[PDB]
């Protein structure tokens, strides 16, 4: 916001009215230029007086022009130089100011085991493989297989599948349809869908606003169909990690591991990151239920976590809360919440 | 006013602060060089037109002027280099600039997928500066160094400086630790030493000796000293971002289930558990050792059903997963059935028992 608006215009210095392409040296370079031109042209001057001079208010000026063109160059050198260098170290004050406020290494707590670097070394393997297949020189069909493994790395058995969806994507991005087609009707799984993209890319046969949404949907049905993922399990991590500093940073700021579970300070991040599993609250102890502590249904059709349920009821006995019409455990039982 | 949670663009900028700073030190290296040289040959023509004025005071003049010249256009040409440097470095710094200013345009305007591109663009950028970090060389070249060319983003990362780094270490820990590290001390003595800082001193060691006095570790020891005072004179941030942020993010979303111990297919799948980052295929090592969540608020599902089975699922999705299976021929179904996914099974529809979670 402000911080950006007053970078750029304390850059905007180092570049001349043209706003590009004109920078300060360019004055040294042309002082310097001006000033052997000024000596060639006294030199074809004193070259042309010595000349006629085979067979005096000329040579008390020539010299005299020698002397004031040293003098106008280094003085203008130095000059432009000062203000250069003083141009330089002044923008310091304004990259200092702001961006040496954070030292973002400092977050780094939990730190990531030394032993598991093959894994995120395989998570890239398939981010790359995945996002920025088609970009890149590869060739046959087949003989791009080699050159994946031999100069960036090669995944498990999820290539294979990858190499066939950026040639399919590839082909058709050239407007030459009549593959993917094929593809389409050589896989009969779900009809509907699949019909539907058949019409699309046929509306296609017959623009650049067409082939970004059929590109899409031949995507999508891929991976639906060949059940590998639609977004990387590494793009969505990094997401969640790029939102929860801001929280991390006040609760830092708050303060001034942790208890060797549960970190603190309860990050929220937006919802399709997080409807992938039910986290549940109990109501009368206020602890989410774990693996060990799982919920129990009562009788009442409420839900109270075990523990509370066992300290409620000491070992058992008929006292029956929550309608207060409940009972005992003879007509208690296990749930397991499915976001189906 | 964020789109769901991105923080404010001021934000990014303090959080990677490095790709501002070394273009920078870069920068001024040409500066403090350029300055020197002028300085250098100032003097030498100052001294040397000297003595065309004693000589006036013979047609050696000539000469001179021409000595004048071939000098002179020297020091042109060197000034050349140095303008088509100086510009190429502020370049790198302009494209960075516009980078963020094009997420400002972004967020002062759906636009969701506008901005998912983007940080697409940001998770690219990041990659690129972890894979050409520590990935060995080829000869230079390395993975990292290809995969920015061929991203068509080489200008926001520098890849030479983090190259260079990686070229001296691992000289000093392979090739029988032949090493060029002296070639780097004697070129930065000038500000290395300013900050008197014990490089010189165990370089010296080092190469006079070639039992912790003799044994291994001192290369390691060796190593960690050079690359401590590299980033703290460049500004590189000696923690891969990539593992930052990945060590956060696998302990932000490691909610309290994540390891919990032809029809199947569709119907394994058909969940929305086999989704979870975190718990995937090839994160689990990785999110052993992490810590799980905190949350003040139970976010479940609105309308639950109980059946037999155990397990609590919901009350339409149910049924338009029944009706998906039965507009597709792979079960044979009924008026009131309904089918489980978690260990297949059909139950009618008076089996089903409706609760209210508090
Ligand atoms: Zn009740
Ligand atoms: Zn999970």
């Amino acid at each position: 916001s402000e911080l950006l608006d007053s970078f750029e215009t304390e850059f905007a210095k180092f570049y001349t009215d043209s706003n590009l392409e004109e920078t300060n040296l360019q004055k040294c370079l042309d002082h310097t230029h001006e000033f052997k031109s000024q000596l060639k042209k006294l030199k074809a001057h004193l070259n042309k007086h010595i000349q006629e001079s085979k067979p005096k208010r000329k040579r008390e000026l020539i010299i005299e022009k020698l002397s004031k063109s040293q003098r106008q160059w280094d003085h203008s050198v130095k000059k432009q130089i000062k203000y250069v260098s003083q141009q330089s170290n002044r923008f310091n004050k304004s990259t200092l100011n702001k961006l040496k406020e954070f030292d973002i290494d400092s977050v780094y707590v939990n730190k990531l085991p030394k032993e598991t670097m093959e894994n995120v070394n395989e998570a890239i393997g398939y981010h790359i493989l995945r996002y920025s297949i088609d970009n890149m020189p590869l060739g046959n069909k087949n003989e791009a297989f080699q050159y994946l493994k031999d100069v960036y790395g090669i995944t498990n058995k999820e290539s294979t599948e990858f190499i066939e969806m950026g040639q399919i994507v590839h082909d058709l991005k050239k407007g030459d349809t009549e593959s993917c087609l094929k593809w389409c009707s050589n896989e009969m799984s779900n009809h509907t869908a699949l019909s539907s993209l058949k019409f699309d890319l046929y509306t296609l046969s017959a623009v650049n606003k067409e082939l970004k949404e059929c590109t899409s949907l031949f995507i999508k049905e891929y991976c639906a169909a060949k059940h590998i993922f639609f977004d990387s399990p590494l793009f969505l991590i990094v997401l969640s990690g790029l939102i929860s500093f801001q929280f991390f940073i006040k609760y830092k700021t708050i303060r001034e591991w942790t208890t060797k579970d549960e970190l603190p300070f309860d990050v929220k991040l937006p919802d399709f990151l997080t409807h992938f599993h039910p986290i549940f609250i109990c109501p009368v102890l206020k602890e989410e239920t774990t693996t060990e502590n799982p919920p129990y249904s009562l009788a009442c059709h409420h839900i109270i976590s075990k523990k509370a349920l066992d300290r409620l009821s000491k070992n058992g006995t008929i006292t029956f809360k929550c309608c207060p019409v409940n009972t005992s455990m003879s007509s208690t039982k296990k749930v397991r919440f499915v976001m189906l | 006013k964020s789109i769901f949670n991105e923080p404010d663009v001021d934000f990014h900028l303090k959080l990677n602060q490095q790709l501002f700073h070394i273009p920078y030190e870069l920068l001024s290296k040409r500066i403090k060089h350029t300055q020197a040289v002028i300085n250098k040959e100032t003097k030498s023509l100052h001294e040397h037109t000297a003595a065309l004025n004693q000589i006036f005071e013979d047609e050696l003049a000539l000469a001179k002027i021409t000595e004048m010249i071939r000098k002179v256009d020297h020091i042109e040409r060197f000034l050349n280099t140095q303008i088509k440097s100086y510009c190429q470095i502020l370049n790198r710094i302009k494209k960075r600039l516009e980078f963020f200013h094009e997420l400002k345009d972004i967020k002062s305007q759906g636009t969701r997928t506008k901005l998912i591109q983007w940080y697409q663009s940001y998770t690219n950028i990041l990659i690129g500066d972890y894979l050409t970090r520590n990935n060995p060389i080829k000869y230079h070249w390395n993975s990292g160094v290809v995969f920015l060319k061929q991203s068509q983003l080489d200008d926001l990362i520098d890849y030479d400086v983090l190259l260079e780094a990686n070229r001296i270490s691992t000289s000093l820990l392979h090739e029988r630790n032949l090493l060029p590290l002296i070639s780097w001390i004697n070129e930065n003595k000038k500000t290395l030493t300013k900050k008197s800082s014990i490089l010189e001193f165990q370089a010296r060691l080092q190469e006079y000796i070639e039992l912790n006095l003799l044994d291994d570790q001192r290369w390691s020891v060796l190593n960690d000293l050079f690359l401590s005072d590299f980033y703290s004179m460049y500004g590189i941030s000696q923690n891969d971002p990539l593992l930052i942020y990945l060590s956060l993010g696998i302990s932000s979303l490691k909610t309290r289930d994540c390891l919990h111990p032809d029809l199947q297919l569709f119907t394994l799948h058909s969940l929305k558990r086999k989704n979870c980052p975190v718990c995937s295929e090839t994160f689990k090592p990785i999110t052993q050792a992490l810590p799980f969540a905190h949350h003040i608020q139970s976010q479940l599902f609105e309308n639950p059903i109980l059946l037999p089975n155990g397990n609590v699922y919901d009350s339409k999705k149910l049924k338009k997963l029944a009706k998906t299976l039965k507009k597709q021929n792979l079960i044979s179904l009924n008026p009131g059935q309904i089918m489980d996914p978690v260990d297949m099974k059909i139950f009618c529809e008076s089996d089903s028992i409706k609760m209210y979670p508090t």
